[PDB]
């Protein structure tokens, strides 16, 4: 794809584009990373700001980078300590899988999606259509 | 040769639609000791950002990461290159025109969400245009704040804006610098435009001091601590280390005269360039030399302004000046600070060239030309372009530019 066929260009740059942003049903209150790489560590300070948005636990995220990423990190007041070293796109562009699979209902999107547990098994979801999915994937 | 930066890449556009935020998105992760990521500079408030364009080996993308944003493997280095971002429209533009033999390209960075042509975002295309500065990506960006009406709408807008300018061939990528929408194309189109160009290394040496230091602190060791240190930007040929070099204007004397400054000559020890140390250095990003020279005579950048070279080979100094002025057609302030007076004879003006900075006095007025006499020798090569700034309140405003002429 060319860099003068704007409206390719476009259309390539709304599927990147979030969901709660991108299309119909918006969640439209999460704010965009903010990251830090100081010395060997990348640090998102906007964490909590992510999670409380997402309306989502604050570990249950910090997790489900870890996995899609390969560093450690821990929590602390409203911010995240990552071990390497990571550019704000790479988190950016895993936070966009986590509101994917982890936050919107993919029958009737909404970011109205809750985690529950009925047996060991982790099905969350919908709290305005009723659709569980089984969500670990 | 080495990996370090191959060319400077300047980031314009206006005073808020994102130049700031998409260079530290791409240039974040390339900055390890004694720079968390992001800061302005010196007299060009210039500031360099390296970043190391690479290729995803397994999706076949772009970006400026180690690790694939996507996939998550590996990528590829293919070259490294350097942002000049500097906060303060002004700056910006005083740095383009005076050093305009810095930058190899630019991005022209246009928000996506207001009309097209800002103010600001004129001013450059302006300043681009008069350093003959063609190679040029714009960047529409914060696309996911305009449904597609408004975009198609604003790129138009673009289309009309840059035809008949430098940037009248340059792609118009839709990005978002906040969520990474694009920046994969974006980094990419970085290589299809804006290549290394072809430099004959032999030439002899110039280096633009952008900055000098005294690395010394007092650790205490007395042994073979460092001495002087220069950043700059080779802008010709190169430096190699166990290379003896020729600063230029240079040390200061006792008043026999009143001021006078005495070209200094030293042996370089050490060159770091792209967060390593190396052999010899070229154009592209900063350059740290390490010289022999008493780290009394670098500290606190009083050797900022220089040029570096080799023994003979240099530009002429200069103690006064004349210039074939060409006074801008500006924009953006107040009317006011807009319709600029022409210069006067014995008016104050602030002045810009390499990384030169000093006030001249106008002591000769003459049909578009004056003289100046320099309030600091400023090593220039004739034709080269300098950034002249008259006051105008508490402020330095740019009115316009010369052209060095001999006296
Ligand atoms: N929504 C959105 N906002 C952005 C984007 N890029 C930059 N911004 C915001 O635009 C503002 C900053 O632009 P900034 O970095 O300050 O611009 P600068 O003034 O040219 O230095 C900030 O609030 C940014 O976070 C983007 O792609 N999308
Ligand atoms: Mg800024
Ligand atoms: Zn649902
Ligand atoms: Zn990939």
């Amino acid at each position: 794809i060319d860099y003068y066929d704007y409206e390719k260009l476009l259309e390539k740059a709304y599927q990147e584009l979030p969901e709660n942003v991108k299309h119909h049903k918006s969640r439209f209150e999460v704010p965009g990373a903010l990251v830090t790489i100081e010395g060997n560590k990348t640090i998102i300070e906007n964490f909590k700001d992510i999670a409380d948005a997402l309306n989502r636990d604050p570990q249950h995220l910090l997790k489900f980078l870890l996995r899609e990423i390969a560093t450690a990190g821990t929590l602390e007041g409203r911010r995240v300590v990552l071990q390497g070293r990571f550019t704000p796109y790479l988190i950016a562009n895993k936070l966009k899988k986590y509101i994917k699979e982890y936050v919107i209902c993919p029958v009737c999107g909404s970011p109205d999606t809750k985690i529950i547990k009925r047996d060991r098994f982790h099905f969350l979801k919908c709290e305005a259509c009723g659709a569980e999915t089984p969500i670990q994937h | 040769k080495t990996r370090q930066a191959e060319v400077n890449i300047g980031m314009v556009g206006h005073v808020d639609h994102g130049k700031t935020t998409l260079t530290k998105a791409l240039t974040g992760v390339w900055t390890d000791t004694h720079s968390e990521e992001l800061r302005r500079g010196i007299t060009i408030k210039i500031g360099f950002a390296d970043a190391e364009i690479r290729r995803c080996s397994n999706c076949g993308r772009y970006s400026t990461s180690p690790i694939c944003p996507y996939c998550g493997h590996e990528t590829e280095f293919i070259r490294r290159v350097s942002f000049i971002d500097s906060p303060g429209h002004e700056a910006l533009m005083t740095t383009m025109l005076a050093g305009a033999s810095l930058m190899d390209g630019a991005i022209l960075v246009i928000a996506a969400n207001e009309p097209c042509p800002r103010p600001q975002t004129r001013e450059h295309l302006m300043a681009l245009q008069i350093i003959g500065q063609k190679n040029i990506i714009i960047a529409q960006n914060k696309i996911e704040l305009v449904d597609k009406e408004k975009a198609l709408e604003n790129y138009r807008q673009i289309k009309e804006f840059i035809k008949g300018t430098v940037a009248e061939n340059a792609p118009i990528i839709p990005i978002s610098a906040l969520h990474g929408a694009n920046i994969d194309v974006l980094v990419k189109a970085i290589e299809e435009f804006i290549p290394t160009p072809k430099r004959d290394s032999n030439k002899p040496p110039k280096m633009l001091v952008l900055r000098s230091f005294d690395v010394n602190k007092p650790g205490t060791p007395p042994e073979k601590l460092v001495g002087g240190v220069l950043d700059g930007s080779i802008v010709q040929g190169k430096l190699k280390v166990g290379d003896e070099i020729e600063i230029r204007p240079g040390v200061p004397y006792e008043e026999h005269g009143r001021i006078k400054y005495e070209p200094i000559t030293t042996e370089i020890v050490s060159l770091q360039a792209g967060g390593q140390f190396v052999e010899e250095a070229y154009p592209g990003g900063l350059v740290g030399i390490g010289t022999k020279l008493d780290p009394y005579l670098t500290k606190g950048d009083l050797m900022a302004g220089n040029v570096v070279g080799k023994p003979g080979k240099l530009p002429p100094v200069w103690t006064d000046l004349r210039l074939e002025v060409h006074l801008l057609e500006r924009v953006v302030g107040t009317e006011q600070e807009l319709n600029v007076e022409p210069i006067k004879r014995k008016e104050v003006l602030l002045l810009n060239v390499g990384t030169a900075r000093t006030m001249g006095l106008v002591t000769a007025l003459g049909k578009d030309e004056i003289e100046l006499k320099l309030q600091i020798p400023v090593c220039a090569e004739p034709g080269e372009r300098v950034a002249i700034s008259r006051q105008i309140g508490s402020r330095w405003r740019l009115i316009g530019y010369g052209i060095i002429k001999e006296l």
